[PDB]
């Protein structure tokens, strides 16, 4: 009885530190995969709005090599 | 010659409290430990329950445990409370929430030693501990979970002790929690194993009592507790008074337990009380084995008495004691087990209660505890098949198999308690 009386009190103990722990892990995983997508996002909309400069300089361009 | 006495949770300790308030006052001890009675029948056998301390203080013997302060606070502050050793509190701040996982593995396990320090003092300055006495009910977490754990390491270190209980059963008639049925199972288990002898206090007969025969509209804890205390006092009156009959734990047990397992008492008492008419030995005698007298809400029509034990205090012609005792087994031969022979034994007390002339204490080894059993037994299958509330246990460690066993060993209880019902 006071094996099994040891084994019920580290099972708890077991178990609560695996919620601490998978909690910790899956905000981890979120936060970091919620970082990535956010500046992918603010990437891309700079990178349209950079070749929108570049084309206005092939604009430039076009009317200097006109005349 | 002594005994320990050990009080766990709420209930243990409120009708602890009430136990050794009753008895200082039949052995004339006063709140600060002073004897001032006026016979010497009072102090004959003080010793089993009361240390002598200096200066002809009377100190009871008598340890007092919770997770929670809150009802140990009331102790020490109720009309009997300087008289326990202060060394003798030992309480934890946690709670236990009317678990019983809480109690036996995770919290009651963490204060549980410092409990058998003070036992084991208790027990070291005994000139021959006959054993152990506990309070508690099994339907909350600290005196089931916790109670039933000290019942088990109290056994590992005196094995060749007495071990009894008086445990409280719980009804939905005067319920805290639905998660009772589930405490009071996996208690029950506990006792059928490590105990020798358990007085069955049932909180729906005690509830039945109040209502039905004292007329009280709504019974409080109380009320319950009035006649929960007048039936512990009558059932130690053999312990603490000069006597022949069950004059120690094991002689009782001997002489009312035939087969180990066995060993779930139904008590009993009259007159019923919450009044001047003297009553005669015929209707004590009468009232003493009825079933609205019974203290478990078990029909004892329904079953087989194994053995009796009866106690009679007061003033009374022993010549009419002994013939309506006879008169009772010879009318109702049947209930009694043939295949036991002489299976009642009667003790009378000189000295009576307080505010009575005459009373009778009753107690009964009945194969209709069966009853009590089954009613729990169905109480938690109704939850336990669809596993309702056992998070709350999940939580603490433990797995459905454990209630699986319990329920099964309890149910093994009931069809043991059939057989010899049947022989
Ligand atoms: N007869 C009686 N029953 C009680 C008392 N207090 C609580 N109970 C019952 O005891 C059970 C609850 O356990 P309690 O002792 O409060 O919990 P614990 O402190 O964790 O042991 C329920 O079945 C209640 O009906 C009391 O003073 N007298
Ligand atoms: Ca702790
Ligand atoms: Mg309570």
């Amino acid at each position: 009885k006071r094996e099994h009386e040891r084994e019920v009190i580290q099972k708890a103990i077991e178990e609560n530190n695996n919620f601490i722990k998978m909690a910790k892990e899956k905000l981890a995983q979120k936060m970091e995969s919620n970082k990535e997508n956010r500046e992918a996002h603010l990437a891309a909309m700079l990178e349209r709005l950079q070749e929108k400069d570049k084309h206005a300089e092939e604009v430039r361009k076009n009317k200097e090599l006109k005349e | 010659r002594e005994i320990v006495h050990i009080q766990a949770g709420q209930c243990g300790n409120q009708i602890g409290a009430k136990f050794w308030e009753v008895i200082s006052d039949e052995h004339g001890i006063d709140p600060t430990g002073s004897y001032h009675g006026d016979s010497d029948l009072q102090l004959e056998r003080i010793n089993v329950y009361y240390n002598e301390a200096a200066g002809n203080k009377y100190v009871p013997r008598a340890i007092l445990v919770d997770l929670e302060p809150g009802t140990m606070d009331s102790v020490r502050s109720g009309p009997f409370g300087q008289i326990f050793r202060p060394d003798n509190f030992v309480f934890g701040q946690s709670g236990a929430g009317n678990n019983w996982a809480k109690g036996h593995y995770t919290e009651g396990a963490e204060l549980v030693d410092s409990v058998l320090d003070v036992v084991r003092k208790e027990s070291e300055s005994c000139d021959c501990l006959q054993g152990f006495q506990l309070t508690h009910s099994l339907g909350g977490g600290t005196g089931s979970g916790m109670g039933t754990l000290l019942i088990s390491k109290i056994r590992e270190e005196y094995p060749d002790r007495i071990m009894n209980t008086f445990s409280v059963v719980p009804s939905p008639k005067v319920s805290d929690t639905v998660v009772e049925p589930y405490n009071a199972t996996l208690s029950v288990h506990q006792l059928v194993e490590n105990t020798d002898e358990t007085y069955c206090i049932d909180n729906e007969a005690l509830y039945d009592i109040c209502f039905r025969t004292l007329k009280l509209t709504t019974p409080t804890y109380g009320d319950l507790n009035h006649l929960v205390s007048a039936t512990m006092s009558g059932v130690t009156t053999c312990l603490r008074f000069p006597g022949q009959l069950n004059a120690d734990l094991r002689k009782l047990a001997v002489n009312m337990v035939p087969f180990p397992r066995l060993h779930f008492f139904m008590p009993g008492f009259a007159p019923l009380t919450s009044q001047y008419r003297a009553l005669t030995v015929p209707e004590l005698t009468q009232q003493m084995f009825d079933a609205k007298n019974m203290m478990a809400a078990c029909d004892p029509r329904h079953g087989r008495y194994l053995t009796v034990a009866a106690v009679f205090r007061g003033r009374m012609s022993m010549k009419e004691v002994d013939e309506q005792m006879l008169n009772v087994q010879n009318k109702n031969s049947s209930y009694f087990v043939e295949w036991i022979p002489n299976n009642v034994k009667t003790a009378v007390c000189d000295i009576p209660p307080r505010g009575l002339k005459m009373s009778a204490t009753f107690i009964g080894n009945s194969t209709a505890i069966q009853e009590l059993f089954k009613r729990i037994s169905e109480q938690f299958t109704a939850m336990f098949r669809r596993k309702a509330f056992l998070h709350w246990y999940t939580g603490e460690g433990m797995d459905e198999m454990e209630f699986t066993e319990a329920e099964s060993n309890m149910n093994d209880l009931v069809s043991e308690y059939q057989q010899y019902q049947d022989a």
